[PDB]
């Protein structure tokens, strides 16, 4: 029953222009201040006035440097499938009109109606966000998967199969899924520059490319709890949680250093790490889901706290959508159908008995690399061959027919296959 | 006679399970074979042996990419490594469901080095799970413990060097195969307090220290949390003066000090 | 049931990064007479939390195991199990989990020495062994674990040397009694303490230098000797914080110890502050940074010395200890980096340093104790400390001359800014020029004072820098600033 | 290369020992993994004096 009703001073102090700006009698401690310049670092100090004019002394100056000016637009997710559109400070609330599954994770959106996201129970399901009748490929939700992204330039949706321990590559407009030789990875993310697939573990984070000489692993091991791509500054974050010490990590796509650690029982959701990226800020919701902590990248000392609102109020998962629209499929990544009147056996003298085709090509020129299989009747051969040539070692000689099939590849994506049936020539010495 | 059934039941669902998605995955060299060839390039003949090999890569260690490692399809085959996962994953979900009742009925008892007791016994593919963890818990999370040796009838000694004069809880973590998700705790033991020995190792946090006027100055505490023993006495050193308070007192003000100046205050525990 | 034994063992070669094992030990289960003796395969699987580190398949009788390359500050499981080879039958399984920490944690072996030989006595499986079987008995022992190296003193006053393999070696003969014996490790000098017959009675401190050992009999050096009337005990050469650490005492008074010393770079005097008049002082944990000393103060009281803090420090293992008795602690006293060893009763006692317990009790024959040496961590430099530096330098500092000679000062060498200790085995190799005249081979520490030179003339010196280790690995010798020294 | 194929002549045996047939436009360069012998590892590095 003691009285302390005080009146508080909030000074700003610009450090652009060396400017001390302070208010007066504001009468609790809440205080939503109003028209900061955007792009802007600041420097905040607090005291106290009571009744009789002798105010308090100043605190230190916390480092606070505002968001960067733009429709910047957070999209929530509760944990019972609410989908709130708000900005950056938690306000301007905007109910959506799309009805999530219980326990929802990050959407991953494929086209502006289309979109992938993963529960709590390692389902993966499909939202038409805009004609909810049609647009969706598989239909059933698909049971034991890890986390899910889209590759904007190949047109490929990618998933973590925990129970297959292997990455799923499905198109999105026929669903068919192709198995990738990508072993108990929990995360993704894909580079489109280059198609290099981007994934960690529960011990390592690493890399998969075309060939076996791009796998570059970054970190070995707590467990990785999230990690995010950069494309654009060439740069790789992950978080770790480990035994009570959330700790965030740096490595370029090519110095491994650690920006912060955060000591506490309270932890991360696992797949909630976001790069923000206006001001190159790296925010994660926590495992209670009433708080979002956010790092900059230029302080690492500050971690920036954002509340959770209360109409989602246990939250599981939250995203900064992008301005942009996301730009459409690249016909310069497809592989161009092998003509199959090019497919000719036409051998050379000695032992050199090989099959050439006309080369595949892209609309970009990319590397077109090839997978060919061979029927010498129950006699199998496959070879994974980067020119358009193959040479038969096992030719059986008894003019047979062979059934050769060219499938072309990119980084990206696969191109249609093509099945020939051409007859053997005659094979006079066998020595 | 159960473990059997568990065994044939999962190789039926692998088997079943291969001649349903067949059509679903799209094959790398563009296969598409129809529903009864029962040749090598094949889904289901990869698949099959798959589900062939999934049993004998357990018992004996071996991975699923080197149990389905042939020379036709290199170097990965992706239905016979994707059938032995997902067959021994299905494996360790049915075991994990089979021992569930009787992990979390069975509780472990601690007697005195310092033994658990726990009414279990070790799996059959010991080797092929995780190590199990036993964790422990301070009275007033689950923090792995890091030293210890049990045998086969969890019959185990604990030789890690714990806080004197700290109350602790014990339990069993089960992992079942290389799933994380796939554990299983015991219930917690009745709870054993050490015997009290040596020094404190946390200091007293004061609560509010400030002064009363210019000739006394007041400070309020409470006990740390490691106090390695029965508490006695606090020791107040204001700097010089050095009292001695009782273990009841958490509260102690001075007197004839100077007006208007810095001090520091060194508390103690004993 | 026996129960599955396993024990971090570090060991340091220099020269060499520092190796952590586990030593698994496990005896076999009950068998009847009926039966022979059963093959026993061992798997054992060890895990770093989810991840496999090693497995091993091992056909044994009982088990004996090495898994190497542990890293320290880590939790590791051993999941070891136990099957009969040619049955396949389950005998038994065990599971132990180890966090590794290899500063409180070692096998339990010490070394004793009898009248009739020096051998190692296992404590966990209670085996004993012979390393060397001496002609005349041993009065003090040290050694180099690194090297595996046995320096002793005989009855007949000798020190002597062996490495596996070889026979024992003279490397001096001795024409007083010897009351201490140690050894610095790192620069391989053997540093012991003589008598002396003068009426005021003091004792010798004594030097030898492994490095000049080539084969055949080498003599001691007198580097520090004692206020007269006062005598020593218990020498202890702490290399980390170069320091040489005995227990002096007064001839008459032999309960009025009081802790010296000397620095090992300077020569300069260091005293020790104890609060109580010590008998016998013993080494202890032997780690840069927490430097021990096992006292015993004159009320038979265990103190567990700081050398850094100059203080006492608490500890669990002191109090149980001190109820022994005093004829237990002054009478033999050994710790490694995990055990510490005392003789009670005709049987040896480890105390463990993690657990502070009591942890084996070895009973022995009357006569098989005399002395008591454990294989504590001798914590080696790395290995740009330990060779032949990069940078020459200015390392012969010039001297003010008189005309007929010039005191040439020839000092030890650090070999950067981050390498605190001093490079083993220093030799200079010399020769003087007329800005050869003389051809030296002269070592770290000493001066040479160059007669016959003419006055008024320019002389020049020109050195090479050889040290031991880069004699041993056959790498290529420095050759230092050749400096110009004027002679007036 | 002669008549588009690349003839490889042994330099131990002194003989033709290979002969291998090519695409008309599959060769306009040619360069061989010849042996780069290196220097020591006392010679690449840094100077010890
Ligand atoms: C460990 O030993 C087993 C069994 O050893 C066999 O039985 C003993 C009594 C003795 O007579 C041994 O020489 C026998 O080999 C080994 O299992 C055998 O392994 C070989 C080689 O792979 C195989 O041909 C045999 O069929 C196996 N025999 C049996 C009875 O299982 C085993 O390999 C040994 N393990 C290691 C790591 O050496
Ligand atoms: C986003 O892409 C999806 C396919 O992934 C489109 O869905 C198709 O829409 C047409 C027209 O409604 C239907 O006939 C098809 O059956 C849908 N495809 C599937 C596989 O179900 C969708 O129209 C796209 N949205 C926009 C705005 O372009
Ligand atoms: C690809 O190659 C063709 C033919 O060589 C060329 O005309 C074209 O400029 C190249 N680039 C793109 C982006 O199409
Ligand atoms: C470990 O160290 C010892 C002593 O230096 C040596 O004999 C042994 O070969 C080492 N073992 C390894 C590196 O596996
Ligand atoms: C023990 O020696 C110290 C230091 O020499 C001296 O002050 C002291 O008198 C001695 N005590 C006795 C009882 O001789
Ligand atoms: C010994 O002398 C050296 C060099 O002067 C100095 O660094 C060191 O501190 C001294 N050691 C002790 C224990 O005083
Ligand atoms: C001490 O040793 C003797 C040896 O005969 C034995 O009889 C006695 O029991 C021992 N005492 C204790 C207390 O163990
Ligand atoms: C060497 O010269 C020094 C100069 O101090 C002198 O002490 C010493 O006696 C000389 N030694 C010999 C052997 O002449
Ligand atoms: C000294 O001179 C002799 C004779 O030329 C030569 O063998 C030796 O290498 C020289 N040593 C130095 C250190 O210059
Ligand atoms: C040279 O090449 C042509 C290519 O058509 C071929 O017809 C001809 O036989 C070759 N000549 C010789 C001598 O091999």
């Amino acid at each position: 029953d003691a009285a302390r009703s005080w009146s508080y001073e909030l000074e700003v102090l610009d450090v652009a222009s060396q400017s001390a700006f302070s208010i007066r009698n504001i009468r609790g401690p809440i205080f939503g201040l109003q028209r900061l310049q955007p792009d802007n670092l600041y420097q905040l100090r607090v005291r106290a006035i009571n009744v009789d004019g002798e105010p308090g002394e100043w605190t230190e100056p916390l480092a606070a440097r505002t968001w960067p000016l733009g429709p910047h637009r957070l999209r929530w997710a509760s944990r019972q499938g609410s989908v709130i559109h708000t900005n950056e400070l938690g306000e301007g609330l905007e109910v959506q009109q799309e009805q999530l599954e219980r326990l929802p994770g990050p959407m991953t959106m494929v086209n502006e109606s289309v979109g992938y996201y993963v529960t709590g129970d390692g389902l993966l399901h499909c939202i038409n966000l805009v004609h909810s009748q049609w647009g969706c490929p598989i239909s059933e939700p698909l049971q034991h998967v890890g986390s899910v992204t889209y590759d904007w330039r190949g047109g490929r949706v990618y998933w973590t199969d925990l129970a297959r321990n292997c990455v799923v590559r499905m198109d999105p407009w026929s669903g068919s899924r192709e198995l990738l030789p990508v072993f108990e990875a929990n995360f993704l993310a894909l580079d489109p520059r280059q198609g290099h697939l981007y994934y960690a573990t529960s011990s390592q984070l690493s890399r998969h490319g075309s060939t076996p000489d791009e796998a570059v692993t970054y970190y070995r091991v707590g467990s990785i709890a999230s990690f995010v791509l950069d494309t654009q500054q060439d740069q790789l974050f992950w978080l770790v949680k480990g035994s009570g010490a959330l700790r965030l990590y740096r490595a370029p796509l090519t110095s491994l250093q650690m920006i912060q650690q955060i000591k506490g029982v309270f932890q991360a959701v696992p797949d909630s790490l976001q790069l923000l990226r206006p001001l190159g800020a790296l925010l994660w919701l926590e495992r209670s889901g009433r708080r979002a902590r956010l790092v900059r990248l230029a302080a690492p000392l500050d971690v920036m706290e954002l509340p959770t609102p209360d109409q989602a109020s246990p939250a599981s998962a939250l995203q900064l959508l992008d301005p942009q629209p996301l730009p459409p499929r690249d016909e310069g990544v497809i592989p161009m159908t092998v003509l199959p009147d090019s497919v000719r056996l036409d051998d050379g003298h000695w032992d050199d008995f090989h099959v050439r085709w006309q080369p595949s090509t892209s609309g970009g020129n990319h590397s077109v690399s090839y997978r060919l299989l061979l029927e010498f009747g129950q006699r199998l051969q496959t070879l994974d061959l980067s020119t358009p040539f193959a040479r038969l070692t096992q030719l059986p000689q008894a003019q047979l027919q062979l059934k050769i099939s060219i499938t072309p590849r990119t980084a990206w994506r696969s191109g249609d296959t093509t099945r020939v049936q051409l007859t053997t020539p005659p094979v006079a010495p066998s020595q | 006679v159960d473990e059997r059934m568990v065994l044939e039941r999962v190789t039926r669902d692998c088997v079943q399970r291969c001649i349903v998605e067949e059509d679903l995955f799209l094959d790398e060299f563009g296969i598409q074979c129809e529903k009864a060839d029962n040749g090598e390039k094949c889904y289901k003949t990869r698949c099959t042996k798959g589900c062939a090999q999934w049993y004998r890569a357990l018992k004996e260690l071996e991975s699923c990419q080197e149990a389905c490692l042939s020379l036709q399809f290199y170097p990965y085959d992706m239905p016979c490594i994707g059938a032995c996962e997902m067959a021994q994953r299905d494996y360790w979900h049915l075991q994990r469901l089979a021992i569930s009742h009787l992990v979390e009925r069975t509780q472990p008892q601690l007697e005195r080095p310092l033994t658990i007791r726990w009414a279990m016994h070790f799996p059959e593919h010991y080797l092929a799970s995780r190590p199990f963890n036993i964790q422990y818990q301070f009275v007033d999370a689950w923090f792995n413990l890091a030293d210890y040796d049990c045998d086969e009838y969890y019959v185990c000694e604990i030789l890690e060097a714990l806080i004197p004069y700290t109350q602790y809880r014990f339990r069993f973590e089960l992992p079942f195969g290389e799933n994380r998700d796939e554990v299983l705790y015991s219930p917690a033991t009745p709870a054993y307090q050490t015997p009290p020995e040596g020094a404190p190792i946390s200091a007293p946090v004061i609560e509010h220290l400030m002064g009363l006027d210019d000739s006394h100055l007041a400070v309020h505490w409470h006990p740390g949390r490691f106090t390695n023993g029965p508490i006695e006495g606090y020791r107040l050193r204001l700097s010089t003066s050095e009292q001695l308070v009782p273990a009841g007192r958490g509260s102690y003000i001075f007197s004839q000090l100077q007006a208007g100046t810095n001090y520091t205050l060194a508390l103690s525990m004993i | 049931p026996r129960r599955l034994r396993v024990f971090v063992e570090r060991l340091a070669t220099a020269l060499q990064e520092a190796n952590v094992s586990a030593v698994l030990r496990w005896d076999a289960p009950e068998q009847g007479q009926e039966a022979p003796m059963q093959a026993l395969e061992y798997h054992i699987s060890c895990w770093v939390g989810s991840e496999l580190h090693e497995e091993l398949r091992l056909n044994q009788s009982a088990l004996e195991a090495r898994v190497e390359h542990l890293q320290p500050d880590q939790t590791y499981h051993f999941q070891v199990e136990a099957r009969v080879a040619a049955t396949g039958a389950a005998a038994g399984a065990a599971s132990h989990a180890l966090h590794v920490a290899p500063e409180v944690q070692a096998v339990p072996r010490v070394l004793y020495a009898n009248a009739e030989f020096i051998g190692e006595l296992d404590l966990d499986t209670r085996n004993r062994r012979r390393l060397v079987h001496t002609a005349s008995p041993v009065e003090h022992l040290v050694g180099i674990e690194g090297e595996q190296r046995l320096l002793w003193v005989n009855e007949h006053v000798e020190l002597l040397t062996h490495v596996p393999g070889s026979a024992p070696a003279k490397l001096a003969r001795m024409r007083a009694e010897v009351l201490a014996l140690a050894v610095d490790w790192i620069q391989r000098i053997v540093y012991w303490a003589e008598l002396d017959a003068t009426a005021p009675q003091a004792a010798i401190i004594y030097r030898l230098d492994l490095c000049n050992f080539e084969g055949k009999i080498l003599q001691g050096e007198r580097v520090w000797s004692t206020p007269r009337g006062r005598l020593l005990k218990d020498l202890v050469a702490l290399p980390q914080a170069q320091s040489l650490i005995w227990l002096e005492y007064e001839q008459g008074s032999p309960r009025n110890g009081s802790l010296r010393g000397r620095n090992l770079t300077d020569g300069s005097e260091l005293e020790w502050a104890t609060v109580q008049p010590l008998i016998r002082l013993h080494a202890g944990s032997l780690e840069p940074g927490s430097e021990t000393l096992n006292l015993v103060d004159n009320q038979g009281k265990l103190c567990v010395y700081d050398v850094a803090r100059q203080l006492c420090t608490a500890s669990a293992l002191r109090a149980q200890l001190n109820l022994l008795g005093e004829d237990s602690i002054a009478g033999q006293l050994a710790q490694d980096s995990g055990y510490l060893y005392a003789v009670k009763n005709w049987s040896i006692r480890a105390y463990g340093r993690r657990r502070q317990q009591l942890e084996y009790t070895v009973e022995l024959e009357p006569e098989e104790v005399r002395l008591l040496q454990a294989h504590n961590y001798q914590a080696y430099p790395p290995k740009n400390c330990l060779l032949l530096p990069s940078s020459g330098g200015s390392l012969l500092k010039a001297t003010d001359c008189e005309e007929q000679r010039c005191l040439l000062n020839l000092p030890m060498i650090t070999a950067s800014e981050d390498c605190p200790l001093p490079i083993p085995g220093v030799r200079y190799q010399l020769n003087l020029t007329l800005a050869p005249l003389g051809q030296w081979l002269l070592g770290a520490g000493e001066s040479l004072n160059l007669t016959d030179l003419l006055p008024f003339t320019r002389y020049r010196v020109s050195g090479i820098l050889s040290s031991f280790y880069q004699k041993k690995l056959a790498l290529p010798t420095l050759v230092l600033a050749p400096l110009e020294l004027l002679t007036a």
